[PDB]
């Protein structure tokens, strides 16, 4: 996951 | 947005840009008044960074865009950098926002209504159309 | 609030 | 990344079903969408996941997270705003  | 396609410009004149001093684009957010800007708390908003209304094409030198200072960043007690729950952040605009055919304020929810699972709704932004 | 003067096309 | 702005319609999930895909990092302050052709990505976060009600757009969602390559069969996550706008009001109201 990763931030958008 | 991967899969999207062009808006129409104006279309979503709550939609802005923010950028950093180098005019890159980080992040977006809303508007919700004329004084007042919703976006997510991890974006690591500050007083130095730009929020830039009107805008619909970022290669475009003759939109009457407004660039607007930030005067204070106020993110939410709750936000857990962790586990990025409670993701959002208020700013409030040193200089307020000039509605206008291309700049208004999306509604808000009350605390209590539903919108429930398969309603189609939309998302908007200057992300990246591929990874 | 909500309503675009200008109307989005989906 | 592109110039113009982009758009795209996409529908809610449950938590229940969300939680399928991303397992208990989902959170009730969460909400997913997407998995359905289209994804937010790098560079949308902050900005807004809007639902008509009563002939008005209204906020329902920031985007937040979801994906590391964007894939657009998976949910994104969207901070959700009906869990947050009491705080919001709360804000306005002091400052």
């Amino acid at each position: 996951s990763w931030p958008w | 947005i991967v899969n999207g396609e062009e808006a129409v410009p104006g279309s979503w004149p709550w939609q802005v840009s923010l950028q950093d001093k180098t005019g890159f684009h980080f992040c977006g957010g809303s508007l919700i008044n004329e004084n007042w800007v919703v976006t997510a708390a991890h974006c690591g908003v500050t007083t130095s960074d730009v929020v830039v209304a009107g805008e619909f094409d970022q290669g475009s030198s003759s939109e009457k865009i407004q660039k607007l200072k930030i005067a204070k960043v106020f993110k939410n007690s709750k936000y857990n950098s962790l586990t990025i729950n409670n993701d959002i952040t208020l700013l409030k605009l040193s200089t307020a926002a000039s509605f206008s055919q291309t700049v208004s304020a999306v509604c808000l929810p009350s605390a209590s209504d539903d919108f429930a699972a398969g309603t189609t709704c939309v998302t908007t932004g200057w992300g990246l159309t591929r990874y | 609030c909500g309503v675009p003067a200008i109307q989005p096309v989906l | 990344t592109p110039d113009r702005l982009q758009q795209a319609s996409l529908p809610l999930l449950s938590n229940t079903n969300c939680k399928k895909y991303w397992g208990t990092k989902i959170k009730d302050a969460m909400i997913c969408a997407g998995a359905s052709g289209v994804s937010s990505c790098m560079g949308d976060s902050g900005g807004p996941l809007v639902c008509k009600k009563n002939g008005a757009w209204t906020l329902v969602g920031i985007v937040s997270w979801g994906s590391s390559t964007c894939s657009t069969s998976t949910p994104g996550v969207y901070a959700r705003v009906t869990a947050l706008v009491n705080w919001v009001q709360q804000t306005l109201a002091a400052n």
